[PDB]
RNA sequence: GCCUGGCGGCCGUAGCGCGGUGGUCCCACCUGACCCCAUGCCGAACUCAGAAGUGAAACGCCGUAGCGCCGAUGGUAGUGUGGGGUCUCCCCAUGCGAGAGUAGGGAACUGCCAGGCA
RNA sequence: CCUCCUAAAGAGUAACGGAGGAGCACGAAGGUUGGCUAAUCCUGGUCGGACAUCAGGAGGUUAGUGCAAUGGCAUAAGCCA
RNA sequence: ACUUACCAACCCGAUGCAAACUGCGAAUACCGGAGAAUGUUAUCACGGGAGACACACGGCGGGUGCUAACGUCCGUC
């Protein structure tokens, strides 16, 4: 009565903290906002996070709910 | 407006003198009067709510708000969000004029009157009770009722204790039993 | 009233302590008050018997370490998982 | 509950300034008095400020707390920013409805050569 | 026979029985029966062993059972081809690691608890030992 | 399915049309919406909902 | 330099809890509501004019270890590499090493601006 | 086809392994602007019944998300205009 | 309206269990950066010629089965 599963969506982190990226490069594919867009980083309709500027990826935890935020500082 | 003035000149002073309160802004003051009509059986007869609403208007010109079922529950063969009651929030001039419409020209006219119970301050100074027959308000005549309909009244206060609720109303006479 | 003879530990971690128990000794520790913790090594057979009389867990014991004396009380104890022995004990300089 | 309701109502508009790097014009209103400041995108140093608690433009007001008073406060912040060099900002009404006094302060700021 | 009344799932990955036990001091009574060897207790074994101590003590003394089946064991019956799905639940076991207090007792003299818990050890599939309450 | 495809025709002669869906039971009237006609380059009114 | 309004930083050692507290200035309820605005009803809010009272509510500060929170040391469990026995498991060398608990710390620290008190 | 899982803490990973779902819905159940906050204990209250409705505090997203699971959600993605 | 050798949620302290529970949480492993040494350029691109898609065992991590199989299916050496 079983016998089913779903195809893997290849999510996870594509660019980690400390990596040079251009603008538009995808950094994380996600379902919810496990990670949030921080300063100079943008959010697409499926919560895919992408670079809005050339620079290096930076993971930090900020604010009162200890959420993970990803930003990009220009280099 | 008559009962807001009478509260200040005499009751403020008196209430200070029970527990010997230090500040005039600490004496509980009557804030608001809220009327509600629980219809409950409007789900079968949809018009019973319409006839309930107009009842409140003559008691308190203020057009009533209709309260929804919130939780669906088959335990009463009901829907959710379908109207099942109505409410009116009184403050300022009308609240004081409505309060008048209650003791002076209704209470002498209560059915089998010997006084009301005094144990029902839920524990924090707010008072709640009910009346069975709404023809006791004189804007409501007897020749104009399509129903033996009624309505609970609950008052809300700034007293912090049950003791501080009894002294505030006592100072407004209030029949008590 | 009980007096325990102890030597100071020269090593630390799982290897030495399993080696200690492999050498029929076992570690314990002294902490409390303003002074620093004191890593010690004890002879196994002596403390097993001592703590078999309730007096051990409620009296002030005396530890003799390098011929001095630290006054402590038993505070916590790790016992062997299923054998009648001891893995570690906490003493507090109370 | 009175004060806390307004602070939450304003937060969303403030995060956009954080994302955008915007310089915001922050208003605080009280029944007794109205206040206007100018804060940098970093949020912690005020480049310009002006209010009714200041003796200059405040005694010359009928009540330090009406639409005209708000209008007096509004007039002062726009120019003062000019006296330093700050000119394009965005208005952060800090959760008050944009309406009574709050609109007088904003209208006065625009009239006196401020782009927002 | 002890058994979970309900579980989220009928069937369970085999899993393992690594590591050491958490239930290692006598926490309710005065004396205890402790697991030494490692393994799985069926619900029928736990019941047979629980009976032995109750025969021996008459309707005296209180007994606590510290382990609980919780783990479902499946089997494929005879004459079945491999594959074609996981077996049907037949009985229930608890995973035991050395050191788990299995049974405790208090309300009899120590000498009788050792005898009473002992007339149980012959029912268990793992070696056991008698343990006592200990100060601290 | 149980939701029909319709065509929206530009009320400016152009032969541009949009395609969408509709619950024809629950929504029997003709759907009417402003859309951009790439030929007249303006947001003109669109009709039809068969 | 002490106090309060405003804007953030850090993001529970920053918080409840109970006891005390302050109103000249600020904040705060607050009084009137005909009009800018307003109640799926009500000047409660939204809020316009207002300053007679008021620290009572809350707001701000302080004391407070009943609760949360921070939580060593030493040990235990695991584990990557090598090898080893009783090879459903564990052990030895080696480096990394929990979690819970424990003695313990604990009633936040700040930059700015404005106003009020020396 | 989708979601979780075995999957050994990046991606992927197998079997007639373990549990569920999709073949639709929406003209607003879409954009935006303003604005809004659940579940459930205790007590009190007209017909109040364990649980229609008004009130008080305790409580703090267990509510909610057009439906399967997962991750999200308060600046709300939830609710209303 | 009462009692009650009955059953008994919530609530609290004690106590274990969970692949599809996590307010904690490694060891490895992967990404990225720079740097010395060593390395038959081991790297990347493009193009020419193929074979290959029946696998086995052992170690460990696992589902399955009986922690049964010279069983079986993956991950890895
Ligand atoms: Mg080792
Ligand atoms: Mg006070
Ligand atoms: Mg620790
Ligand atoms: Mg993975
Ligand atoms: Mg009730
Ligand atoms: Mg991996
Ligand atoms: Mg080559
Ligand atoms: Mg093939
Ligand atoms: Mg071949
Ligand atoms: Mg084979
Ligand atoms: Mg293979």
């Amino acid at each position: 009565r079983n016998g089913r599963d779903s195809e893997a969506k290849r999510l996870g982190v594509k660019r980690f903290g400390g990596e040079s990226v251009l603008a538009g490069s995808i950094i994380v594919r996600q379902r919810g906002t496990k990670f949030h867009a921080g300063a100079n980083v943008g959010c697409g309709r499926d919560h895919t996070l992408f670079a809005k500027a050339d620079g290096k990826v930076k993971f930090e935890v900020k604010g009162p709910k200890n959420r993970k935020f990803i930003s990009i500082e220009a280099e | 407006a008559k009962l807001h003035d009478y509260y200040k000149d005499e009751v403020v002073k008196k209430l200070m003198t029970e527990f010997n309160y230090n500040s005039v802004m600490q004496v509980p003051r009557v804030e608001k009067i809220t009327l509600n009509m629980g219809v409950g059986e409007a789900i079968a007869d949809k018009k019973l709510l319409d006839n309930a609403a107009a009842d409140l208007a003559a008691i308190s010109g203020q057009k009533p708000l209709i309260t929804k079922a919130r939780k669906s529950v088959a335990g009463f063969k009901i829907r959710q969000g379908y109207p099942i009651g109505c409410k009116v929030t009184l403050r300022g001039e009308r609240m004081w004029e409505f309060f008048e419409r209650l003791i002076t020209i209704a209470v002498p006219r209560i059915r089998d009157f010997r006084g009301l119970s005094a144990k029902s301050f839920d524990g924090r100074g707010n008072y709640s009770m009910g009346v069975r027959e709404q023809i006791i308000f004189p804007e409501i005549d007897y020749d104009k009722v399509d129903r033996v309909r009624g309505l609970d009244i609950t008052i809300t206060t700034t007293a912090k204790s049950d003791e501080e609720g009894r002294a505030l109303l006592a100072a407004f006479d209030f029949p008590f039993r | 009233m009980f007096t325990i003879n102890a030597e100071v530990r020269k090593e630390q971690g799982k290897g030495a302590s399993r080696r200690l128990r492999a050498a029929n000794k076992f570690p314990a520790i002294i902490y409390g008050g303003k002074e620093a913790p004191l890593a010690i090594e004890l002879d196994h057979d002596k403390v097993m018997n001592m703590q078999a009389k309730a007096e051990f867990y409620s009296e002030v014991l005396t530890i003799v370490v390098d011929g001095k004396e630290i006054k402590v009380k038993a505070q916590d104890v790790q016992r062997h998982p299923y054998k009648p022995k001891l893995q570690h004990i906490d003493f507090v300089r109370a | 509950d009175k004060k806390s309701a307004r602070i939450r109502r304003a937060t969303r508009a403030r995060r956009k300034l954080q994302e955008l790097g915007a310089t915001r014009l922050v208003v605080h209103r009280t029944p007794r008095h109205i206040y206007a400041q100018v804060i940098a995108p970093n949020g912690s140093e005020v480049l310009v400020a002006a209010s009714t608690v200041e003796k200059a433009i405040a005694e010359q007001l009928k009540y330090t707390g009406n639409k005209d008073a708000a209008a007096a406060v509004g007039k002062a912040v726009a120019e003062r920013a000019l006296e330093k060099g700050i000119k394009d900002v965005s208005f952060d009404r800090s959760g008050f409805q944009y309406h009574g006094r709050v609109q007088a302060l904003a209208d006065a700021a625009r009239e006196a050569g401020l782009q927002f | 026979m002890l058994q979970p009344k309900r579980t989220k799932f009928r069937k369970m990955h085999k899993g393992r029985n690594r590591g050491l036990a958490q239930g290692t001091d006598v926490s309710f009574g005065s004396f205890g029966l402790k697991a030494v060897g490692r393994g799985r207790l069926t619900a029928r074994q736990i019941e047979a062993a629980r009976r032995a101590m109750t025969r021996a003590v008459k309707r005296q003394g209180k007994i606590w059972i510290r382990v609980f089946p919780d783990k479902p064991i499946t089997e494929k019956p005879l004459a079945v081809r491999m594959g074609k799905g996981k077996g049907n639940v037949e009985y229930w076991v608890a995973l035991i690691q050395p050191g788990k207090v299995l049974y405790e007792m208090d309300g009899v003299p120590e000498e009788l608890a050792r005898e009473a818990f002992k007339l149980a050890a012959a029912k268990l599939p793992i070696k056991t030992t008698f343990v006592t309450k200990t100060v601290m | 399915g149980i939701r029909e495809k319709i065509k929206l025709v530009s009320s400016a002669g152009t032969g541009h049309f949009y395609t969408t869906t509709k619950n024809k039971r629950t929504k029997p009237e003709k759907l009417e919406l402003k859309k951009f006609d790439p030929v007249v380059r303006q947001h003109v009114i669109y009709k039809e909902a068969k």
